[PDB]
């Protein structure tokens, strides 16, 4: 038996091996596959944190292969422990690179996906990295949350691009047509709404004439109500895709992305944890934004009567690791 | 690296010579890498899928010879390159002279009137004196097919031919005569892989005999090319003229 | 020459079938390396563990300790109406078997006080009626401010070792298990400065155990 | 007698496939021995190395500083147009990676001065516009009288591990890199017995580590 | 991918299909001709005359993506639109030229 | 797993062994193979000038194989060192037979292609070689050069066949009907056109009665301007075909064959030394001519002002390891 | 049992190919001994070594 | 060094080198006289607590400042410089904030660019100029190079001074 | 002779071996077939009088099998 009862368990062939002398053989056929490549070296940089910078490849060496015919010979959430509500103290901080964020009571906090290993660049240079300025925790809009939203309504700031945006956005980005519109605006991208609002920043002056970008993104939420204020909120971080695709009226499912429920009850805080999802390596600048934040109401908060109806919030969104390749002359995004 | 170096070395060069330098130069910051060559590249491997020749000496894909007479579909490369087009299998044998594999035919051939029909088709290796009118005993001494074709049409059939060649190399073009008295020029009809001489044949001999047609492809195997030359030209993108430069080099500004 | 006689398959396309396509590539080539994109999933059932919410359900200061707040029924044609996970998976599937957790929220007041009774009813051909013959079958009085959040877990009591997936015939044998509950116990009290009501939202993510097989259709379009 | 079932196949004649064909000869014949032919060529990157002529670039005595001799877009569209080698190369397969060295002869008299600024940009929505944006990616300022020629390196700066060969869809995504430039920074000097112009002439060949696959027709015609 | 494609041909007579492969990204002609369409890579499907031939096919994992993607927020051209889809990320197409003699 | 998986790496058969007991079996059939022959011995003489007339056979032994039935029984480039323009000295000098070429600056000289191994000879003789003369350098015709002249102009002295010519070129050999017309000639090819010029040496003298010849060939130009002009040329020395195969009015992508390009910038010369590639061992005399010599404008000499505008150059022209083989009456060509 | 697709050839009669015929007889039997006839010829060039007469 | 052992040739002579940097490069033949001013000090340690945050190019490499044109009726020590230099009277009595566009323009300029002033003018987009402007307090170790590519037959020189700080 | 010979004493598959490597592979196809799943413990209760009530399976442990992704590592 050599050869035989491939991808077992299952009467199918499930290409458990990519390749082997028997296949593709004069006398019998299977279906073909494939192996990694390993392209050698490079600057080994692909999630945050996790990027070492070293290349292990050899460097300088281009030693090629194929022998040229002109040269003669060459060579947690466990009930062991339940959170206290809000009352209790319980304290907690979260910081970064200069800027932090204190808190009381109970702060959810948690890294969304598990960082991955580090892959082989294509590309061969040096990244440049900006410690802050581009790091910290940078201010987004803050965003007035009001008592007559439904399940589901999608709150957002100034700085978010208008639902009818997220389809047919038009070029190049901004062209504050999409961005100005009644009623507005749903959620905002997290790469293309965070370099508006702050051109200044390193990471904003970068970004225009370094092309590819990489970085992992954490996003926090701080809302502080009443003892007596009742509510709940979620924060997506949905990954790239049309919000038709994503969630249309419903959002019934939506829980399979990361969430972290605000829940007014017993937090006053929220924050996530996200590698970046793309593929290839680097992204490329001014076009393909990964992430996107939508930050949405599970039940209507109902304020204690005699108290003002509306309540208010931030976000704080920040980069964790970046790195960029390649030099060119500033392109507006 | 080091990044900033004051004493780096440059990257000038001669290009005079006939060889030509391609190692990249050990720019600061740059980590220059070699990568695994991967394997579509070799020519054994390349050659050895099947792509259609163009048929007779001109007017490709598709040759249609009347019932009743055979036709000798000459395997010469240097007949294949007259009136070959820019892109096929004939223009990519421009790129070496010489070339011996032995090459594997696949011909499929459909006969537009209904009825079946048998194909006979041989193989004189060269040189071999084809006869001018080939008859069913003496065409099949050579080596034989027998072919059932559907009666609908679309009946295929593969061969494989070793290297019968005695020039060791046929070469893709020659300058110089064949015969030594007569004229020839250009050309020689010893260096190829034989002839496929084929006489359709029908049981019923029906009146409106008609025309079959047929088309072929053609793989070489266990490829061998000895000697390069410049590959034939492509016919350049169009300028749009409304924003250059975005495509197709500007240039004596 | 080898002989042989041709059993009467004769071109028969199966969907589960060994090999069968002749390769239309050839230069075996690989896949640029991919190890740096996170969250692979390897599963269907890293689905059914990620809750998904079924309905949320008022709760209100002026009410009476006898009235049922919800009773939805455990079967794969109840749960499949919801449209969370596992509400999909199961219907994906055509059999099932395991013990399916429901979380439940409280969204409310750091002050309120009250006690939810949640109450699984096994198989029977009439559902609950009260919460004195409906809270038999198992329940857990839960208080409303002890963790913000409770952690039932609906056994898994029946007959067959599989469930059949059932939607045209919804009140059939092996197709479903008893009825759930949520009934008030004792009603809210809180200071006259407290909102009037408190919503209470039902998760339901299929814990372990949870397992299926004998793949078919989403059945609920059908 | 073995049993069997024909897969629907049935007669499809494959391109890339193990053997099918009946062998129309026999009594194997040796083929004449033939070591004596030189400089037998077993790839298709051994064309790669081997230079071709792109454009022959105009340089004159009375001329502006800030002026631009030339601005090719790297691209299997671009390329493909000059008809070198790795032209054609390119063109005849589906994808390429890898970095192509341009070379630069100098053709003028033994005195002549001037620096040619070769500047490489990667993508970007518009092309440059002068040598002050232009020159940010890369650059070599040149001397026209150290070796006669120069010979830089168009690194590969790009997201993906592969770039597709397209042509109906020039400006797309992993079809291209950004441009290269020639731009005036030095205009020439010399004495007045010195001829008037001095043509620049630039070589593209493929430089080490330059990859292929996935054949496909040449894509210029089609 | 491995594709299983069958088609029926309502009228009667015997015919061929000739089903090509053009890996991503490569130019499809925009009138395919035989020997164009052929270099990529070749198949030759024998129709029966009544209807319902059917073929398999296998592709190996060409994109040089790594991972395509089934949802791109985004555009692809540098300057054109072509919002929210990539045409480099897949298999390849399969342009097919039917035939009757 | 035994004679399987045959041409590895690709889902095809590569023909990796020309042989097995196994394929060409009843019960399986392969693709049929080819396999080298060896036949015994021969004046090993193949490529020059490697090849040493000595014949590894057995000779007279003339065994034979079959039983007859009626007898009872019987048995560089690289820039580590960038050379200087011609104002620098750096002397070089290339001989030959006798005479020899000095030159000044600097002079590129490559090797072609390099020499292949010997293999032996279908007939038996032995060749007979003459030493100088028929070694050294002959001197073709002194073409001149002209400023009008376009790029890939194609510039030839007396001595070449005309374009025309290059198709249809008659018999027998030099009718001077090809060789004499308005505008010519194009180009030269190495065996027919160094005959013509040159019946006295012997070199010329055998070529016509030997029969089958075996010669490699050099080819060297010399163009001396001035430290103020500037210009360009190629040599091709292309192997046999006709030029439209070879060539039209584009020369675009002709570099693949060989070219040291002469660039009167730096250079006062340039030589080839170039294997002969001809299938069978030896060409046959008076047919078959397999290298062509074409000399190419890359860019139009612009002189000087106030000074001349034509310009000289000469091309000399030399066999090496010359052989022939069987004798006749003698032939024209 | 096995799975098989027909390779296009599907009947085509060669020249030289391995079997291809079923046999129409069985009860091997052997051949009258056949030692003493002499002269046996093993080779088509066993002629091209006995003279022929061209012309007179 | 300018050790007598061995003397540059004059132009003519070939004599390559080369001057590279973060990624720009410039080529030179004949003889380039390079130099480092001032040998590098040691270390020190910091009064204020922080990490500083750099960045590899984009902020390095080499920019080129204005291209300034030579002319004939200069005498000796004119002070040529190009349009981004600040104007002699520019040297004293600057005013605020910095470039104020009213001491860059006048009749005749400008003497000579103070090396981080007229360096963030003309290269605003530059990381090296995004930081620079946020950062506070900045450190840099600055090298210039100028490039003038005369005939054989020209005759003529010039002097790069670098001066320190001072009026 | 492995795998070969199959339900033995007929001419016929009875099924004998549930499974093996050899069977569903790509050249040859046999019929499928079916093993036990012994859905670990639970009180051991089916005909009486032989029920024991006790449960072979560890109590409590609901260690699960596959990896979650959201986890960075777990046994």
């Amino acid at each position: 038996t050599n050869i035989y009862g491939n991808g077992n368990n299952v009467n199918t062939d499930v290409g458990a091996n990519g390749w082997a002398p028997t296949v593709s053989t004069g006398l019998g056929d299977g279906p073909v596959s494939c192996t990694p490549p390993t392209p050698s070296p490079g600057d080994t940089e692909v999630p945050p944190p996790r990027k070492p910078f070293t290349f292990p490849a050899p460097p300088t060496k281009s030693g090629s292969r194929f022998s040229k015919w002109w040269e003669p010979a060459a060579a947690p959430s466990s009930t062991a422990n339940p959170q206290p509500s809000l009352i209790a103290l319980n304290p907690s901080a979260t910081q970064s690179g200069n800027a932090s964020i204190l808190t009381g009571s109970t702060a959810p906090s948690l890294l969304a996906y598990p960082t991955a290993t580090p892959v082989p660049l294509p590309n061969p240079d040096e990244p440049s990295q900006p410690g802050p300025s581009g790091d910290r925790t940078w201010l987004l809009d803050t965003v007035t949350w009001s008592q007559e939203f439904t399940r589901g309504w999608n709150i957002a700031g100034s700085n978010g691009m208008q639902w009818t945006g997220l389809e047919s956005l038009i070029f190049p980005v901004s062209t504050d047509t999409n961005w100005t519109s009644t009623s507005s605006p749903t959620a905002y991208p997290l790469p293309f709404s965070f370099v508006r609002a702050y051109p200044d920043s390193s990471w904003a002056a970068m970004y225009n004439t370094h092309s590819m970008w990489n970085c992992g993104w954490r996003v926090q939420v701080t809302v502080n109500g009443s003892q007596f204020h009742a509510g709940a909120l979620i924060l997506y971080m949905v990954p790239e895709a049309t919000t038709h695709a994503i969630q249309t009226a419903r959002d019934n499912a939506g829980f399979v992305f990361p969430y972290v429920i605000l829940n007014l009850y017993e937090s006053n805080t929220a924050t996530i944890e996200v590698p970046y999802i793309s593929p290839t390596p680097n992204t490329s600048s001014g076009l393909h934004a990964p992430w996107t934040f939508y930050l949405q109401v599970l039940s209507p908060l109902n304020p204690p009567p005699s108290l003002p109806t509306s309540l208010s919030c931030s976000i704080y969104v920040t980069p964790v690791d970046s790195s960029f390749h390649g030099l060119r002359y500033l392109a507006p995004q | 690296t080091l990044t900033e170096d004051l004493d780096a070395p440059q990257d000038t060069g001669n290009i005079e010579n006939g060889a030509a330098d391609n190692s990249p130069q050990p720019r600061t910051t740059f980590d220059y890498t070699g990568n695994p060559l991967p394997p579509d590249t070799k020519l054994e491997n390349f050659f050895s899928f099947y792509r259609l020749l163009p048929m007779g000496g001109s007017g490709a894909p598709s040759l249609s010879f009347p019932a009743d007479e055979g036709t000798i579909i000459p395997l010469d490369p240097i007949n294949w390159l007259k009136g070959a087009d820019v892109s096929g299998i004939a223009a990519m044998l421009s790129c070496f002279t010489y070339i011996a594999a032995d090459l594997r035919i696949t011909l499929r051939f459909s006969n537009p009137n209904d009825n079946p029909a048998t194909m006979l088709v041989a193989f004189a290796p060269p040189g071999a004196t084809i006869p001018l009118k080939p008859t069913r005993q003496m065409l099949s001494n050579f080596y034989m097919a027998e072919v059932p074709v559907s009666a609908a049409t679309s009946t295929m059939v593969s061969f494989s031919i070793p290297y019968t060649s005695p020039l060791s190399a046929i070469p893709t073009s020659y300058f110089g005569w064949e015969d030594w008295s007569g004229t020839n020029f250009g050309q020689l009809s010893s260096g190829s892989w034989g002839n496929l001489m084929l006489i359709p044949s029908l049981s019923v001999d029906s009146a409106i005999p008609f025309d079959f047609q047929l088309s072929c492809w053609v793989a070489f195997g266990n490829f061998k090319a000895w000697v390069p030359r410049p590959p034939p030209p492509l016919p350049p993108l169009p300028t749009p003229a409304a924003n250059a430069e975005r495509t197709v080099a500007v240039i004596k500004q | 020459h080898w002989k042989t006689r041709a059993v009467p398959g004769a071109g028969t396309f199966g969907s589960a079938v060994a090999g069968q396509e002749l390769p239309l590539c050839g230069v075996r080539a690989y896949y640029p390396p991919n190890a740096y994109i996170p969250a692979q999933v390897r599963d269907w059932l890293e689905f059914a563990h990620r809750p998904g919410l079924m309905a949320t359900v008022p709760w209100t200061m002026a009410d009476e300790p006898a009235e049922r707040l919800g009773i939805f029924p455990v079967s794969p044609s109840a749960i499949a109406g919801t449209g969370a996970p596992i509400s999909y998976v199961i219907s994906l599937f055509s059999q099932w078997r395991g013990e399916l957790a429901a979380h439940l929220l409280f969204t409310g007041s750091a002050q309120h006080y009250g006690r939810l009774v949640v109450c699984y009813t096994p198989a029977a051909p009439q559902p609950p009626s009260t919460m004195q013959e409906a809270m038999r079958g198992t329940y857990t009085v839960w208080d409303v401010n002890a963790a913000s959040t409770l952690e039932f877990t609906i056994p898994f009591i029946s007959n067959s070792y599989w469930k059949t997936v059932d939607v045209n015939n919804p009140d059939a044998l092996l197709s479903t298990t008893g009825y759930v509950s949520i009934w008030v116990q004792n009603p809210l009290v809180g200071p006259h400065t407290a909102p009037a009501s408190a919503l209470v939202q039902a998760f339901i993510s299929a814990g372990e155990s949870f397992n299926v097989r004998l793949m078919q259709n989403p059945a609920l379009t059908s």
